[PDB]
């Protein structure tokens, strides 16, 4: 599976995504330290619920000094505060953001302890113009994690009759002693497994072994004109993205159609159902058919629907072997 | 390479096969792609491939219709060759097989072929035979012409043609209405045992022909009538291809001396000539009754003749003899000696799940109404066997037929397919049939997995864990194979034994006081062995002996007769327990409410070594008990279950249930009176609290505490 990194334009694999994006964000600090730290807070941290709480707590500290910019009590953000330690200090990139928007990290005496405590203290240069922090607050809160865009890799193929031309060896159906012993051992083990008295937890340990293999899917569509349309999707992608993909591939993107799944269930374009929920993962073939309403007018007018896909894709058609 | 062993289907559809995903990834084909399957005699079939979580990595799952088209059988190997070039068809000519179109007429396309293919996009090849079910008939068709060749996908714009006389079946074609494995519902474990013993020598005869090792010579199938003893024997023969010879007691016993023995040995000679073959002798107790139970010469001779013919199986290669009986002890013991019929399978009585599957099998061709609930039927048909569920479905069909035929008024030799197509069997027709059906296996003990789960038991968090450890330890890592429960009554002793069986999916065998007393009073304590023998056959199972002190009480309890703590029945139980190993997958649980009068032998090492005290529930447990009891009913928000639990300090779990049931009864009465309120209100619990009382006094609790401290 291939992706494009939005910060570099590079073509990456599924395992190379974080390495390239993280590097681009760390380099971006030379152009815009605030924008780079904002991308770092959302992108590096996998726990987005904590990121949302972290940036909301940071936004409150900035608004506190905005309300009372003349009072020194709101100029210093204590790094040991219970709310800071749980929401902000637990995230990567939050300290870089504070420094980027004019906060200096200093040690100040505590109001009740000898040991100095850590504070982020806003400088006079930025405090004089609250409009700077107000813009930086909105830039952080409106941000999203950076992720490489999935390349659909739209392709059309032409099946070749030669793909199914195969003759079996004369001894193909002559099974060996090793094949017979494995089958008879599986029969004896199956009867023994049915006889075993075990708890549900022991049953789950064995059954659960089949649950973790896939997170992407490849879909194919069989078209009336003999062409095969293929593309790449996330396993969690919604069925509406598959209809949009096919519409872009069709010669006429506006002409109503249906996509029938391999299990006999028709896919609804307006239904927010994931590919890994409807049984189209890790791969599946869909059957393409035009809506009956347009087929009646097309056939009644004497027009043969001999072209399904746009010439822009067909000019690059590959044969299957 | 690119070849898999043929296995049974899970999806009954005739156009699809299922592979394990790793092989679809190696073959680079997707779910829904069309592939060709290469079988024997240079034949092929076209189908759609899917995947599931159960297919073996090295096997392909396909149903009987697909296997017959390839002329292959379970255990064979076929090649998979994807064919993405398959195109949509323009015209396909399909004609029915004459063997299935008798008594039926009219337009078969509109009833069978049209809805079968319409928007189904099934791959079709010239020469394919496929089955369409409906109208209480199973009609199969053969494809005789395809405009594209040699195969295509049927589309909504494909012309489906059907003109001409029905096709006469070819001599190498088998009927799709023959008995196979897909016609057997419950008792899947027993069928698997038969497969292990029988399919190997029949599918792979060379394994035993080239060497001196012999396969099993015979299998005795026993259990109540109508459970599938003959159904299994026929299904195995038809699926493996072995010639099936049918013998039964009455057929041989009705003959005169000489003719009887001649017919019996002649069938054996025919089986050898037609080997591989299976000889099924039904009513074994009738053809070979116990010698000591007969005076006639013919009966003594026929037993000796069968014993010699069974021994001759050392020379009659690839012939296996199976027999059916009601009980292993109804036949002459000579047949059960080493060899002959030294292996037996307990078919038993289908449980609630098996009964549902059996009903679904008999409705394969039946059109059901939307209100039909076969699971509800299966739950009510307690004590029924497959033979009775077959009658149940047929009676429901006949009631539906009468209701419509009275208005149809069609008097002819055949029925138009459209007339049967519109006929459906509704829940009123199954309900009627249920009232007319009478179970044939109501007296025999019914053993199945209990429906009581851990969510139904309030409190006892530590006892739940202890039971899970006792069963899980011998599987994850001499371990104890049983536990005795003691303490006040009504705290969950029975529920604990059932709940552990439930979670393990183990069979639960419930022996109650009256059964132990029946054996004692009738001087039939030997029947204890049969109980333990059922536990072995039912394994995995939990063998629960309730009221272990029922006889000690019957003999006096607080006063006493001339004996001690031991009696005839417990002595047989103690003896039988010594013969059960920890590897038999049987967990023995006992319960008593009077440990001071139980034979101490039961707690000696090797038997009920674990001992669990079940006290009265505490406050947090009593709340859990009330909530569990009310999980099946609507309860108003004004009901304070914690307040009730605080008051019911001396109540057992059974006593808290009385409160819940009283409140339910009151809510029902009020609803009925108003109709002639929809939820249980605090007023119903406050009234119930006025009558419910603790069943266990403080003195009785002290009795249990003193016992616990006596044993430590
Ligand atoms: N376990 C079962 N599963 C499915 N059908 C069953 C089962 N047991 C019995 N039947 C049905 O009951 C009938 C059995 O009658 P028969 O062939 O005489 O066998 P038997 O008397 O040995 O049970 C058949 O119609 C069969 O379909
Ligand atoms: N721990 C418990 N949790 C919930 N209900 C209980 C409990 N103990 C007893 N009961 C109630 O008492 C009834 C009888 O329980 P049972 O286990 O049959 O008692 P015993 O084992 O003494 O015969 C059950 O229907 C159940 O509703």
């Amino acid at each position: 599976v291939y992706f494009t990194c939005p910060l570099t334009g590079a073509t990456l694999r599924k395992d190379q995504r974080d390495a390239c994006i993280k590097e681009a964000i760390l380099l971006h600090f030379s152009t815009d330290p605030v924008a780079a730290s904002i991308m770092k807070i959302y992108t590096f941290n996998k726990d987005q619920d904590r990121v949302k709480l972290g940036v909301d707590t940071i936004a409150k500290y900035l608004d506190n000094i905005h309300l009372h910019p003349e009072e020194e009590k709101y100029r210093k953000i204590k790094l040991q505060n219970k709310v800071f330690q749980e929401r902000i200090n637990c995230l990567e990139g939050t300290h870089e953001f504070f420094e980027a928007i004019g906060f200096q990290k200093v040690l100040l005496p505590a109001q009740d302890q000898e040991d100095p405590e850590e504070f982020y203290v806003l400088s006079e240069t930025t405090l004089a113009q609250p409009q700077s922090l107000e813009r930086h607050k909105e830039q952080l809160l409106a941000a999203e994690p950076v992720r490489a865009k999935l390349d659909r890799q739209r392709r059309v193929f032409q099946p070749s009759p030669l793909a199914s031309q195969f003759e079996l060896p004369g001894d193909f159906f002559n099974l060996t002693a090793e094949e017979i012993k494995r089958e008879q051992r599986l029969r004896s083990e199956a009867v023994e497994r049915l006889s075993v008295l075990r708890t549900k937890a022991m049953r789950e340990k064995e059954e659960q072994r089949g649950l973790r293999k896939y997170n992407y899917t490849l879909l194919r569509v069989r078209l009336p004109d003999g062409c095969l349309l293929q593309g790449t999707f996330y396993a969690r992608e919604r069925l509406g993205a598959v209809y949009g993909f096919v519409r872009e591939a069709l010669q006429s993107d506006w002409l109503p159609f249906e996509l029938l799944a391999s299990g006999g269930q028709k896919l609804s374009e307006d239904e927010n159902l994931a590919l890994n929920e409807c049984g189209l993962v890790p791969s599946a073939l869909l059957t393409f058919s035009w809506d009956m309403a347009v087929l009646e007018d097309i056939k009644a007018a004497g027009a043969e629907p001999d072209s399904i896909l746009k010439p822009e894709l067909l000019s690059a058609i590959e044969k299957l072997l | 390479p690119n070849r898999l062993i043929v296995d049974e289907a899970i999806n009954e559809d005739n156009s699809v096969v299922s592979l394990s995903q790793p092989k679809m990834d190696e073959l680079q084909l997707f779910r829904g792609d069309t592939v060709l399957l290469k079988g024997k005699k240079r034949r092929e079939a076209v189908c759609i491939v899917l995947s599931d979580d159960t297919c073996s990595d090295e096997k392909i799952r396909m149903n009987r219709v697909v296997r017959n088209n390839l002329r292959v059988r379970l255990g064979d190997v076929i090649s998979i060759q994807p064919c993405p070039d398959v195109k949509y068809g323009k015209r396909i000519h399909v004609l029915p097989i004459d063997d299935t179109v008798e008594g039926i007429t009219g337009n078969l396309f509109e009833v069978y072929l049209k809805p079968y293919f319409l928007e189904a996009y099934r791959p079709i090849r010239k020469g394919d035979i496929f089955l369409v079910r409906g109208g209480m008939r199973a009609v199969e068709f053969k494809v005789v012409e395809t405009d594209p060749s040699p195969y295509c996908i049927v589309a909504p714009d494909t012309v489906i043609h059907c003109e001409g006389e029905p096709i006469k079946r070819e001599d190498e074609e088998e009927s799709l209405n023959e008995v196979g494995y897909d016609d057997i519902g419950g008792c899947r474990k027993q069928l698997a045992q038969i497969k292990e013993m029988v399919e190997l020598p029949l599918r792979h005869p060379a394994l035993f022909k080239a060497i001196g090792v012999k396969p099993p010579r015979g299998i005795l199938l026993y259990g109540p009538p109508g459970t599938g003893k003959t159904l299994i024997a026929r299904a195995v023969a038809n699926e493996t291809g072995a010639f099936f010879f049918l013998i039964n007691g009455p057929e041989i016993m009705s003959k005169l001396a000489g003719e009887s023995e001649s017919n019996l040995r002649k069938a054996f000679e025919e089986a050898e000539k037609n080997a591989p073959a299976i000889i099924f002798i039904d009513e074994l107790d009738a053809i070979a009754p116990k010698r000591e139970k007969t005076h006639g010469e013919v009966e003594r001779r026929i037993v000796s003749q069968l014993l010699t013919l069974m021994d001759g199986l050392k020379q009659r290669a690839h012939v296996i003899v199976m027999a059916a009986t009601n009980r292993p002890n109804s036949i002459d013991p000579a047949l059960r000696r080493f060899g002959r019929f030294d292996r037996e399978v307990d078919i038993g009585i289908p449980d609630a799940t098996g009964r549902l599957e059996i009903l679904q099998i008999h409705t394969k061709n039946m059109k059901l109404a939307d209100d039909v609930d076969l699971e509800q039927v299966a739950n009510e048909t307690h004590g029924h066997v497959g033979a009775d569920l077959a009658a149940l479905c047929s009676e429901a069909a006949l009631q539906a037929i009468r209701k419509k035929m009275d208005l149809i008024d069609l008097e002819d030799e055949t029925i138009d397919a459209e007339v049967m197509n519109s006929l459906a069997v509704t829940m009123d027709d199954f309900r009627w049939a249920l009232s007319q059906s009478n179970p044939s296996a109501l007296r025999e003990t019914v053993v199945e997995v209990p429906q009581v789960t851990w969510e139904d038991i309030g409190g006892l968090e530590d006892v739940k864990r202890e039971l899970q450890e006792l069963v899980q330890y011998p599987v994850e890592h001499t371990p104890s194979k049983g536990v005795l429960f003691y303490g006040p009554p009504g705290c969950g002793k029975t529920l604990l034994a059932k709940a552990i069986a439930n979670e393990c999916q183990a069979n639960f065998i419930s022996i109650k006081g009256p059964e132990l007393l029946t054996m004692w009073f009738g001087e039939s304590e030997a029947n204890v062995r049969e109980i333990f023998d059922k536990a072995r056959q039912a394994a995995p199972c939990v063998l629960f002996f309730d009221e272990l002190d029922s006889i000690a009480k019957a003999r006096g309890g607080n006063i006493g007769d001339g004996g001690g703590a031991a009696d005839r029945v417990i002595n047989q139980i103690l003896t039988e327990m010594d013969g059960m190993s920890t590897k038999k997958n049987v967990f023995i649980i006992g319960a008593t409410n009077r440990p001071d009068i139980i034979d101490p032998a039961i707690l000696r090492p090797g038997r009920l070594d674990q001992l669990i005290y079940i006290p009265l529930p505490d406050e947090k447990s009593r709340v859990a008990i009330l909530k569990a009891n009310l999980r099946k009913s609507p309860v108003a928000k004004d009901v304070d279950l914690e307040f009730l639990a605080k008051m019911t300090n001396g109540f057992s779990g059974a006593d808290l249930t009385e409160i819940c049931q009283r409140a339910c009864k009151l809510a029902i009465r009020e609803s009925i009176e108003s109709e002639i309120v929809p939820e249980i209100r605090r007023d119903h619990f406050e009234e119930a609290m006025r009558f419910a009382r603790r069943s266990v006094s403080d003195n009785d609790i002290r009795k249990y505490e003193m016992f616990a401290q006596t044993l430590q």
